[PDB]
């Protein structure tokens, strides 16, 4: 399996990057797509040439390091997975493979494939909580919640924070994952007391951030690692609106240190 | 504390105003076009619907009452739809200026799976924006697009639309553009029927389909009711 | 251990007063399940990330507070060395690995939460980044190291697929329920594994170890595996690995309950492997998974230098020689939540704020420590890469210091292990500078820091002449095959001094005295 | 997990299929039954009533536009009301031929206490549907029921609704039938107008007396008007 | 759905003295089937309705009471039982005084547990 890659190289932020040109003759189908990434920057090294940099800690699909644009759609051309889960078993031998990382302006290149991705935690802190502190818990079994209601919450909940959904979004919005935190935790009674606030509070935070808006496209959930559905986006627009209709004014902005 | 006035701050309030307005505008295009259905009947019912658009309620109401408070609020809804639909477009401008590899590509090679609805939208506004101008200024001023002694202007209590449509829909170029003006619009209304109410958050598992299938259905209706217009007229089926 | 297990409540209490979504029953309340043989059904979880859900309210509340100004975070920066004053910790000397820059820090007191140190070998479950060097700093610095080589394995995990992959996907324990881990009687065998006759398959586990019901311990299973693997009887690609069908279990039971049972993991091996698992046997090949050593602590979590306290996975704790399922995790919020506030309050009021600045020579000489390794490590500019090294190493060790232990192996470890370091610090190559983003040099760093604590923990299994829990001595086994311990001699904590010396760590001895539950 | 058509599976649902749709019916009942009171008026005003049926919106909407939405949304209703009624008569007719002591009745005997409905509801019923099916062909078609050069159909924008009115009610058969089924629709809306109200849920302690005049006082009123309708014709106090 | 062990403390969830005495008065049903055998259609609507409207009155049957009534509401259809008439010999009969209005209230539910798509379940097969 022979496979020629096109890789996108930057040597730091303000350094204009290009695209670069490796063949590499000997590929095992049942590898994946983060080792052979491997295998080609130790060759590089014995070579003597600089080897690519990305971001990976897990492998396993669940930590959200993983952060690739292959063949123009994110995480590899199948979906419901992560890039590390890629495998060269779903590709084609003498094909062309392009890898990029995620382009926004929210998103700053740090390297040839690594960009930094604070401003999810940013969006994280601003009201992205159940503001409780540590002792104060009554018993677990005190607030009964129904078995869906669970289920719905832990669906929106699965949020690895790879950031694919704002990357693929033509409009470059963070709208999945703030939709998908303030379903999780508006879909509970111990987020109930403060839920209004909160997206209010996480919707300017993006606003802030310098994500886009939501032109309601979908093509932020077709490339979800976890399947995150529309339906938390709706959710979130509820709230919003309900939250509007009760005079809710957002609080200062998360200044980065 | 303000109140409704928030939505004026965030994004999402904006994407609401609009849906709001979206759903305006598209309650009085179909209302437009079952009127301008009626054309076909013949010069007689068309000229009594127009005269009649003036006198709703008349025993009751004055004349041209209803009629001007339709037209205002319309004015506010496309101005507030165009003011909001400006501001999300240079938000989103501005959120993929920094990173890009030329000022007119962001990804060497970007696939979209879903659809084109950023481009779509955005250029069948433009174009429909323009298009309700030239409109506004065609018909019913009669001040372009007419030789001299063709527009007849409502004298009294009589009108003469239908000859005026009769006289108007003769250059092939403006044929041309209200045919294109209407396919925009038919794409517009295609997404944007689902969109608002995607925006408004009356959407779940069960009612998705179905509001596809509702926003289909209304897009084909409303362009198939406007292209047939233009075309008649041209080709002397309506005279 | 009484006291982990009296705030375990506490524990829980916190975790679901935070919004962590866990199963619950139909009418409202909590559900619990059992832990695959543990007696009684006190666990709580998730559909399948339980751990993703409790670090996710632990790192909300950490949002909270930095948003409150009371935190301030630093991200993509590591440790690198640790600065004593007067005897005490404070401060720390780190690295921010974007753009190179050496800062200093100093604080009051200083907390270790750096994980465990699995990934000394280079097969592990642990991820990639996972390494031992704050530990190994803060132990050259004058903490104690305690029971280094008590390790834990994992019996189900995914082998590897050639010479380039350094990680194994975690399978769960609800595997090998059904036994039937076989390897074919031939040595190679290119036919297809399901059209190996019955009669043609060497059932090892089942011949071996009847009178447990092929349930055995998964330390015995896992030796079992490893010795079939290296007598050349493999079945993977590289020819690591062993055979788990589950044919016959998908006969004798219905294919709809096993996939209500296994469908996540058949999928996720799918994924991985490429071959369902209901047609084509799984292949599984144990690795390790945990680390019960770490630095000594006392009944306040403070280590051997005085304002140092170590929490988490990096200390010895009270997981003893083996570490139960469901636990570690438990153990971490306690030392984080109910533990840490309690006696870090109680040191700080024996003291005073202030009085050090990151202007002290302590700092200066630790910096220039720092770079001059740096600099060592970029100039070096060898043949072979980092990634060998960290490949042979773990070969190494998993060969000599890995499950099964003796006296003649660990003595060839401790002789090759000096060889392998003086190598590695002459013939490696890590490219690029050192104000830019280099993972080599992380990675080369890390590799170095293993090297120095393989031979301790090699010294430390060698010293221990006893089979207790993880550490397993061919010496002292029972001819069942378990482990026999020698509770007259060493019923204490090994603590391991450095000396200065590599090859001579001194050792203290902390008794256990049992007066509630007695050895038995 | 469809939605609303979980209303079909189960008995529940369809009852609550049935009072929606004897809503409606019972609102087209009473709206007719006032239309019918102008006959008394003259001859004028109830023909200027029927031709302004059908010029509803005449301004604005077509020509029997809402008259022929109408007519759909009752034939969709009232077929509605057919299956489900059916359906829920076998269903409850098969609940008892297991343990009836006989194919005729169930008990040797049983004292009632509460009311006669489950005989009264399904009777009226089908009494109901067949003067609908013979009235619709009765009176808007004319093609029974009358002698030869009788009826008149509507003609251009004029209509002789009053002389076929007029012409209708002269058999005593169809007078008698018209009674009968008069009464029982009067029984029918008696039980129906309360039993529908209690089928939705919007019924406690306070609002059942209520409730219940509301049923009997509307059911007076229809009764007396459509008893009085061809009673008036065939006596001729109307002509 | 309650299990043994798992009940938090009995004074948690506060509970109306109103709804209680409601929820008293629906519950009081001894299960004798009068109501079938008095209803004309012989339906079991009483039974339900009365049984959901005890469970649904207090705090704790909240969590599952939309799927609750729609299932048995498909076990009675199940069952063999007929259809309500809102004839009201159910009420007149019942030895327990048990009123007509638990049956809008199921109703109600029902309707709500229609809004939202709620489904069905299997019927429970006798053994
Ligand atoms: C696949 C898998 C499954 C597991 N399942 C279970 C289970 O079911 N039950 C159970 O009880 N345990 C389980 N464990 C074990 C459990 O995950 C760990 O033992 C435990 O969470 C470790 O706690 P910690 O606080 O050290 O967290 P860790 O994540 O191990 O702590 C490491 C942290 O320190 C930081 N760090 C490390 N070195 C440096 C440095 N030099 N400078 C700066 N920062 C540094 C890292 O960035 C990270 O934030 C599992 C482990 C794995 C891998
Ligand atoms: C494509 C077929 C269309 C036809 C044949 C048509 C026809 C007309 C005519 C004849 C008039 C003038 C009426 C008068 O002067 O009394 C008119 C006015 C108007 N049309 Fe259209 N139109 C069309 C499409 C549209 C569309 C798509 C819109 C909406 C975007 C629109 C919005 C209007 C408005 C706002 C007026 C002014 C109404 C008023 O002043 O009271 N038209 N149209
Ligand atoms: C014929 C009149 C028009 C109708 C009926 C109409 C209708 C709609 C509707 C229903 C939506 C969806 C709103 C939502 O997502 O909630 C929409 C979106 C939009 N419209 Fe219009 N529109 C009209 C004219 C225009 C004009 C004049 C412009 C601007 C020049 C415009 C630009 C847009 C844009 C840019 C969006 C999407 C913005 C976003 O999603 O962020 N439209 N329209
Ligand atoms: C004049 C038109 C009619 C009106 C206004 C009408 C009105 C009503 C109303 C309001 C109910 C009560 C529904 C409920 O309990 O929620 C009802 C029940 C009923 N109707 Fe009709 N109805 C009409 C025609 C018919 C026809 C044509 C049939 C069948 C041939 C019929 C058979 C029934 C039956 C069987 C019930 C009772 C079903 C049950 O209680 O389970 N009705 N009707
Ligand atoms: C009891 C005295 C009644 C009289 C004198 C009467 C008379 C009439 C007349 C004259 C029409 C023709 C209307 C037209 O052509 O515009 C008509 C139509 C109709 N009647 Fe009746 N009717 C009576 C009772 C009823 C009842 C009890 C019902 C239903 C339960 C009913 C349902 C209808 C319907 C559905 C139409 C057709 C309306 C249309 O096609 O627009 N009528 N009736
Ligand atoms: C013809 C009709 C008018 C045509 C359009 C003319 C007006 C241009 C609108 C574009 C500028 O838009 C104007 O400024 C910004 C966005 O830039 C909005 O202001 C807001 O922007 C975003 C949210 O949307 C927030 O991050 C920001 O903090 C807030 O100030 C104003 O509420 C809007 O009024
Ligand atoms: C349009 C006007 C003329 C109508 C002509 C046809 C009238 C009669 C229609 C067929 C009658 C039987 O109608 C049929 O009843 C059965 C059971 O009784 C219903 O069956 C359904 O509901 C019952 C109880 O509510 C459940 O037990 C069953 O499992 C479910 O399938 C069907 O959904 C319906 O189609
Ligand atoms: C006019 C007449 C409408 C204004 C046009 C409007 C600014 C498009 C913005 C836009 C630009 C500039 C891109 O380069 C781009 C690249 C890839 C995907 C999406 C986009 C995109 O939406
Ligand atoms: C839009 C926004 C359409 C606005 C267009 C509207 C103001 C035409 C103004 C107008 C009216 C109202 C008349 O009644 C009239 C009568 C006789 C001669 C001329 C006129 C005339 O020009
Ligand atoms: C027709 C066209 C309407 C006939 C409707 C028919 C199903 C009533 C069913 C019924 C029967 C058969 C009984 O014998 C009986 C005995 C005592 C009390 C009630 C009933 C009873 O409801
Ligand atoms: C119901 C369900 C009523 C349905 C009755 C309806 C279809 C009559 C159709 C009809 C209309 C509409 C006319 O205008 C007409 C004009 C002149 C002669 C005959 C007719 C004629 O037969
Ligand atoms: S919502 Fe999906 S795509 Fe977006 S960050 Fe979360 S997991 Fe990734
Ligand atoms: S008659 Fe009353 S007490 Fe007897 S079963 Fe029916 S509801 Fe219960
Ligand atoms: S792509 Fe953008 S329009 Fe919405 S569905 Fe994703 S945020
Ligand atoms: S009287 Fe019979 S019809 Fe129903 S409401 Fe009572 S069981
Ligand atoms: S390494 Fe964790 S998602 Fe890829």
């Amino acid at each position: 399996m022979k496979i020629t890659l096109k890789i996108w190289r930057q040597k730091n932020r303000n350094t204009p990057g290009e695209f670069k040109t490796y063949v590499m003759d000997n590929v095992n189908p049942d590898m994946s797509f983060l080792e052979m990434l491997d295998v080609l920057n130790e060759d590089l090294m014995s070579r003597g040439e600089e080897p690519v940099a990305f971001d990976h800690d897990c492998r396993e699909g669940i930590c959200g390091m993983c952060s690739l644009m292959i063949n123009g759609v994110a995480h590899g051309p199948k979906n419901a997975i992560t890039t590390c889960q890629l495998h060269m078993r779903s590709f084609k031998d003498g094909d062309t493979i392009t890898v990029e990382p995620w382009r926004a302006s929210a998103f700053p290149i740090l390297k040839d494939l690594v960009v930094d991705r604070s401003a999810f935690d940013r969006i994280i802190q601003a009201g992205g909580y159940i503001s409780v502190s540590t002792g104060s818990a009554p018993d677990a079994n005190t607030i009964p919640v129904s078995k869906v209601a669970a289920d719905r919450a832990m669906d929106a909940a699965a949020c690895i924070g790879c950031g694919a959904c704002v990357a693929a979004c033509p409009n470059g919005s963070a709208m999945l994952f703030t939709a998908a935190k303030v379903t999780h935790l508006a879909l509970l009674p111990q987020g109930q007391p403060e839920r209004y606030q909160r997206v209010v509070n996480m919707v300017a935070q993006a606003d802030f951030e310098g994500f886009g808006n939501c032109t309601n496209i979908g093509e932020c959930a077709a490339v979800c690692p976890k399947e995150i559905s529309l339906e938390t986006i709706a959710q979130l627009n509820r709230d919003l609106v309900m939250a509007a209709l009760r005079g809710i004014e957002p609080n200062t902005p998360i200044v980065p240190a | 504390m303000t109140g409704v006035l928030t939505l004026t701050r965030t994004s999402v309030g904006k994407k609401v105003i609009m849906a709001l307005t979206g759903f305006v505008l598209v309650g009085f295009v179909v209302f437009h076009m079952y009127g301008n259905l009626k054309m076909y009947q013949g010069p007689e019912v068309y000229n009594a619907y127009a005269a009649g658009l003036r006198e709703l309620g008349y025993p009751i109401f004055g004349h041209e009452h209803l009629l001007w408070i339709a037209r205002f609020i319309l004015l506010a809804s496309v101005f507030l739809h165009i003011w909001a639909a400006t501001s999300l477009t240079l938000q989103s401008r501005r959120s993929l200026q920094a990173s890009s590899i030329s000022t007119v590509r962001r990804y060497g090679q970007h696939k979209r799976q879903s659809g084109y609805a950023d481009y779509t939208m955005r250029f069948g506004g433009v174009l429909i924006f323009f298009f309700i101008i030239y409109h506004i200024l065609h018909l019913t001023f009669g001040v372009v697009g007419y030789e001299p002694g063709q527009f007849i202007h409502p004298h009294g209590d009589v009108y003469e639309t239908y000859n005026n449509v009769v006289y108007g829909f003769q250059n092939p170029l403006i044929v041309g553009f209200y045919l294109l003006t209407m396919v925009f619009l038919a794409l517009h209304l295609y997404h944007g029927v689902w969109s608002m109410f995607q925006t408004l958050g009356w959407n779940n598992r069960t009612y998705d389909r179905l509001l596809r299938g509702l926003a289909i259905v209304v897009a084909a209706a409303v362009f198939i009711g406007n292209i047939s217009f233009p075309l008649a007229v041209y080709f002397g089926f309506v005279a | 251990v009484y006291r982990l297990a009296q705030v375990s409540v506490n524990i829980i209490d916190q975790c679901v007063a935070q919004g962590v979504p866990f199963a619950r029953e139909y009418g409202g309340l909590l559900d619990n399940r059992s832990f695959g043989g543990a007696q009684v059904a006190r666990t709580f979880y998730a559909r399948g990330q339980t751990g993703q859900q409790l670090l996710l309210g632990a790192y909300q509340a950490l949002s909270r507070q930095i948003a409150a100004g009371t935190v301030k975070m630093f991200p993509r920066t590591e440790m690198l060395d640790l600065v004593v004053v007067d005897g005490r910790a404070r401060g720390i000397i780190t690295r921010d690995m974007v753009t190179g820059k050496i800062t200093r820090y100093a604080a009051d007191a200083v907390v270790l939460a750096t994980g465990g140190y699995g990934n000394v070998f280079y097969l592990s479950t642990n991820a990639k980044g996972c390494n031992a060097t704050a530990i190994w700093r803060a132990h050259r610095r004058g903490a104690f190291f305690g029971n280094p080589c008590f390790t834990q394995i994992h019996p189900t995990c995914i082998p590897v697929s050639g010479e380039y992959q350094s990680k194994l996907t975690l399978m769960s324990e609800s595997l090998r329920n059904d036994g039937r881990i076989w390897v074919p009687k031939k040595k190679g065998d290119t036919r297809r594994p399901q059209d190996i006759p019955e009669s043609e398959r060497d059932y090892y586990l089942e011949e071996r170890y009847p009178s447990f019901g092929n349930l055995v311990p998964r330390d015995i299973a896992s030796r079992a595996a490893k010795q079939v693997c290296d007598e050349g009887r493999g079945v993977g690609p590289g020819g690591l690995g062993v055979y788990l069908d589950f044919a016959d279990a998908i006969k004798r039971l219905g294919r709809q309950k096993i996939a209500e049972r296994y469908g996540n993991l058949f999928d996720m091996y799918k994924q991985i492997t490429g071959e369902d698992p209901y047609e084509t046997p799984m292949r599984i090949y144990p690795a390790v998974h945990y680390t019960m050593g770490g630095l000594w602590v006392d009944y306040n979590l403070q280590s051997t230098i005085p304002g140092l306290f170590v929490i988490g996975e990096a200390n010895f704790s009270d997981h003893g020689a083996n570490r139960l399922g469901a636990s570690a995790l438990m153990q971490g919020l306690a030392d984080g939540y109910f533990i840490l506030p309690y006696t870090i309050a109680n040191f700080l009021a024996q003291v005073k704020p202030g009085g050090v600045s990151i202007d002290r020579p302590e700092f200066a000489e630790a910096e220039a420590e720092i770079n001059q390794r740096i600099q060592r490590l970029l100039s070096i500019r060898g043949k072979r890469t980092v990634d060998s090294f960290h490949r042979e190493l773990g070969k190494l060790m998993w060969d000599k210091c890995g499950m099964a232990r003796n006296a003649a192996g660990l003595r060839e470890a401790l002789q090759r292990i000096p060889e392998i370091r003086a190598e590695f610090w002459e013939n490696v190559n890590v490219p690029g500078e050192a104000n830019d983003l280099n993972q080599a040099l992380e990675k080369a760093g890390r590799v170095a820091d293993f090297l120095e604590l393989a031979e301790l923990m090699c010294l430390d299994a060698l010293h221990r002449e006893e089979s207790c829990g993880g550490h397993f001595r061919e010496e002292y086994q029972t001819p069942d095959g378990e482990a026999l311990r020698n509770d007259e001699q060493f019923s204490y904590v090994a603590a391991w001094e450095f000396t200065g010396d590599l090859a001579k760590p001194r050792l203290h001895k902390e008794p256990l005295v049992f007066e509630y539950v007695k050895p038995t």
